């Protein structure tokens, strides 16, 4: 839970807060594109069992 | 706070039925956003009574002094900005809808009807207005802002 | 005297309310088709050359003997304008012998010499066969099978840009391979193009499908899905749940120098990573996937300073050297620069000390740049509710409960 | 139309007054409608006394918000994407699925 | 009197604007409410299908 | 400029006209515009399509593959020493010239933000200009300059509406 970089070159440790923020928006972002990430998989995954789609064995 | 948000009158007129006697069927009652810490206490005893057709009257004096009004008013219907006036409803509001969802999202697994239905409402009802909201915003961009010198 | 009678049967069943009896002639033919089919392929196109011209290329390419002797640019001119402009309309009630149709043009070609043209006349055969919003035909298999091996993948990103939903399939016409085909190749096309997101996507659909039996696509496309999740991120994806039986119970221990691969990955060690791809050269170049996997060997050096961002903020040009074990504060300097150029990590450099500062700040969300964004990026989720209105009303008119 | 009709009639009367105002300074300047300076100074200072706000603070400010209230936009429209999505699931789930 | 002009043009341009933006809420008025009737409509088309 | 419209033409070329190989200055174009346009995997798979007999023939093509090495290893210097090598008039010496531009102001764009100081050489051979002429290119944009050590400090460098009444309709239904 040390939240804080290092400045190797002077040698000191600064403390490292968040940006509040940006944090949320940058993870709704993601989180969005990941929802359309499945969305795309969900959508072809309707289509193939709609088809019958499978590779059988004997 | 949501006459304000929603941007018109919210307003309700009620009366309650006798405890013996109960009420008849003619009822369709529309729906708004119920925060589910109240939804409960709410849905006991909002059975038990009646709304009122509610209607908005003026005299004569009243009218013709809001028409002379009106020539001074229309300054501040565009300075209006209805968002860090009830910025604290809208911030709570997410509180809510987030709980809302997460009672759905665990209905469909194991386990009051649906409750993605409302949630979805909710989310709409909610950013519905916050979207309102910056079209006054854009509308005096427009106006005040892009003339050049 | 045979032969030269149902000529006329085509075309009497064209410009009529009904050509429900011409799927009969089609699926009929006689069996042993004469020489004699080359003529009356000229006396013909009267409408638009009628489904006439489907009967007869299904017969010259399923010879599989002397295609029509060397003569096979007579062979190829004549696929060439039906596929053109011709088109027709009713090609999509009889995808029967029009799906092997391109599936036989492309099986040649592959073998031959090289499908350039091939990949030109395959694209418009797609275009009249799905309707609306893309359908998964085996054409589209096909069409990268060629644009795969003529070293061209330029021509057939169009068609892969969209998740077209909906199996073409019309008298059954689709195989239980052509589905994992497309979503192999497509996912190797764009390995190559380095779009590495959307190729393992393609990849990961290809593992899903239901199979009984262990198919040989899908242990492949899991071995070069192991080296994209790697390169793209510094770890192992995950697949759906809903992945096949046997590929957890055989296909995953079957790939086991790849999960070996991503065995020392995690550790942050590239000279402990290289002795294992020395060892396990073979299995890696007996698969043709050999550089790819020493794509990781780089993109580990790549995440060994991408984690740097979070612990220092100011570093020496020769501490990270030290630290990341390329040596020497020329092969520090030289992965600063590529990432930023390419925009991997946010830094800069201080060559007069020789320091490296982790400028580790991006964007504020503050301008019309995320705000246009925000506006693509919301549009492509209406696109999506858009889809699912009308895939939900498809469901309106079917049968009851 | 219940929350712009707020804005619609209210402008109406900003370019009632704005226009009426530019009206006179036209015919002021044409002449014969009587020269004022002392009510045509006060409009030299109005019309430049615009650029209501174009500093660097401002407008980063200005669009500070919008995006905040981009966000709200975007989470909400995947709500609705995720509810019409499950209005799909349920109902492609039971009648081609066997549950 | 010089650049009575220099302020006669910056009142036209707020006066052009004043309009650029009304007729700009009427279409976007008029929109709104066709959206409504045009999903009102399509949703009696969707309701109508169970009758058979 | 109009570049764009231009290579668009060459493509369709490569798989309209030709049984399979197209004509071996359309080669020479092909390769050289997606070097101009910085599509390194585009000019890699390019090289590996064309057949040996276009190849030894057209050994100027080569000249063009060579420059195309120095992008994707990133020697910079060798970019321009290879662009300053081959005349080939008419159909690739224009897009040549061009060529060079557009990996100067590359060059000079990522070094401005990957640099906070930076030796003058190295400046100078990363962009291609010599000493004087790079000394002197920054001075005139403002760049801090540094003598002795010989250190170049780079600066770092209804329409809306309707949008609006759509998310608020869409939402709405």
């Amino acid at each position: 839970l040390i939240s804080a970089r290092v400045d190797s070159h002077s040698k000191i440790l600064y403390a490292r807060d968040v940006d509040q923020r940006s944090t949320t928006f940058e993870k709704s972002l993601l989180m969005g594109k990941e929802f359309q990430r499945r969305a795309k998989a969900m959508m072809l995954r309707a289509a193939v069992l709609r088809n019958q789609i499978h590779v059988k064995s004997p | 706070t949501r006459t304000i948000s929603a941007g018109k009158v919210n307003l309700g007129a009620f009366r309650t039925y006798p405890k013996g006697y109960k009420p008849p069927d003619e009822g369709p009652s529309e729906y708004q956003t119920i925060p589910l810490n109240k939804i409960e206490d709410f849905g006991v005893h909002c059975k038990q009574y009646y709304a009122l057709e509610v209607s908005y009257f003026k005299s004569s004096l009243d009218r013709k002094l809001l028409e002379l009004l009106w020539n001074k008013y229309w300054v501040n219907t565009l300075s209006s900005s209805s968002l860090l006036t009830n910025a604290d409803y809208t911030t709570g509001q997410v509180f809510d809808l987030s709980e809302k969802l997460e009672q759905s999202e665990a209905q469909l697994g194991r386990g009051s009807e649906d409750k993605l239905a409302k949630a979805t409402r909710d989310s709409c009802k909610t950013t519905i207005e916050a979207i309102h909201g910056l079209m006054s915003q854009v509308i005096k961009d427009k106006l005040f802002n892009q003339i050049n010198i | 005297s045979a032969l030269e009678q149902f000529v006329n049967s085509v075309r009497q069943l064209s410009a009529q309310g009904q050509m429900t009896q011409l799927c009969e002639l089609i699926n009929k033919s006689g069996e042993l088709l004469a020489k004699n089919l080359s003529h009356l392929d000229t006396v013909l196109g009267a409408l638009d050359v009628q489904e006439h011209s489907l009967g007869v290329l299904a017969v010259l390419f399923v010879k599989f003997s002397m295609p029509s002797v060397p003569d096979f640019e007579t062979l190829f001119s004549q696929v060439q304008l039906f596929i053109s402009t011709c088109n027709g309309e009713h090609i999509r009630y009889a995808t029967d012998t029009f799906a092997g149709l391109c599936h036989q043009l492309t099986n040649a070609l592959v073998e031959r010499k090289q499908p350039l043209r091939g990949i030109g006349i395959l694209k418009q055969a797609i275009d009249k066969m799905q309707m609306n919003t893309n359908q998964l035909t085996s054409i589209h298999a096909d069409l990268c099978q060629l644009c795969l091996l003529a070293k061209c993948f330029k021509p057939a990103l169009p068609y892969l840009d969209v998740d077209m939903m909906d199996i073409c399939k019309e008298n059954g016409a689709y195989d239980a391979k052509h589905f994992l085909c497309y979503y192999y190749y497509g996912g190797m096309i764009y390995t190559g193009l380095k779009n590495f997101e959307r190729a393992l996507y393609f990849y990961e659909q290809a593992i899903t499908t239901p199979a009984m039996a262990v198919s040989h696509i899908m242990l492949e496309s899991y071995k070069k899905y192991i080296l994209v999740s790697l390169i793209l991120l510094g770890k192992v994806q995950q697949l759906p749940k809903y992945t096949s039986q046997i590929v957890g119970r055989f296909i995953k221990p079957l790939s086991n120098a790849y999960h070996e691969l991503a065995q020392v990955y995690s550790t942050n060690n590239p000279s402990e990573l290289r002795n294992l791809v020395n060892k396990h050269s073979e299995t890696f170049t007996r698969d043709n996937n050999m550089g790819l996997v020493k794509q990781c060997l780089s993109s580990l050096y790549k995440k060994n300073i991408q984690r740097l961002t979070k612990t220092f903020l100011t570093l020496s040009l020769q501490d990270m050297a030290s630290r990341v074990q390329l040596s020497g504060p020329q092969e520090a300097e030289k992965y600063v620069l590529h990432m930023i150029e390419d925009g991997e990590i946010f830094a800069s450099i201080n060559q007069k000390d020789g320091m490296v500062s982790f400028h580790d700040n991006p964007e504020k969300y503050n301008n019309p740049a995320m705000l246009h964004n925000i506006d693509q990026e919301m549009l492509k989720c209406i696109e999506l509710d858009e889809r699912l209105k009308a895939m939900d009303q498809e469901i309106t008119v079917n049968p009851q409960f | 139309a219940e929350h712009l009709i707020a804005q619609h009639s209210a402008i109406k009367m900003l370019h009632s007054r704005v226009k009426l105002i530019l009206e006179y300074v036209k015919a002021s300047e044409a002449g014969e409608v009587p020269f004022n300076h002392e009510i045509l100074r006060e409009a030299y200072a109005l019309c430049h006394c615009l650029p209501v706000l174009s500093t660097d603070k401002f407008k980063t400010d200005f669009y500070d918000q919008c995006n905040d209230v981009g966000l709200m936009a975007y989470l909400g429209t995947i709500t609705k994407t995720c509810n019409t999505m499950n209005q799909f699931v349920n109902k492609f789930n039971v009648l081609y699925d066997r549950q | 009197r010089q650049d009575l002009s220099a302020i006669a043009r910056t009142l036209q341009e707020w006066c052009v604007g004043c309009e650029v933006v009304l007729s700009g809420i009427e279409e976007q008025v008029s929109r709104a409410n066709q959206h409504k009737e045009q999903q009102l409509g399509l949703k009696q088309q969707i309701e109508s299908e169970v009758a058979n | 400029f109009s570049f764009k419209k231009l290579l668009d033409q060459c493509e369709n070329q490569e798989l309209e006209a030709p049984g399979g190989i197209a004509t071996p200055p359309v080669y020479g174009q092909l390769l050289a515009l997606y070097l101009l346009h910085n599509d390194m995997n585009n000019a890699r798979y390019l090289w590996k399509r064309i057949p040996p007999a276009i190849k030894s023939a057209n050994s100027e093509l080569g000249g063009i593959w060579s420059v195309g090495q120095r992008i994707w290893q990133r020697d910079f210097p060798g970019i321009y020493t290879t662009i300053n090598a081959h005349q080939w008039s008419e159909t690739v010496q224009p897009i040549m010239e061009a060529l060079r531009d557009a990996t100067r102001r590359r060059a000079f764009a990522l070094v401005s933000q990957a640099y906070t100081s930076i030796i003058a050489d190295d400046f100078a051979a990363f962009v291609g200009l010599p000493v004087e002429e790079a000394v002197k290119g920054i001075l005139e944009q403002g760049w801090q300059a540094d003598s002795t050590t010989r250190m170049v400090l780079p600066r770092k460098p209804e329409q809306q509406l309707a949008r609006l009444t759509d998310y608020v309709a869409f939402l709405e239904n």
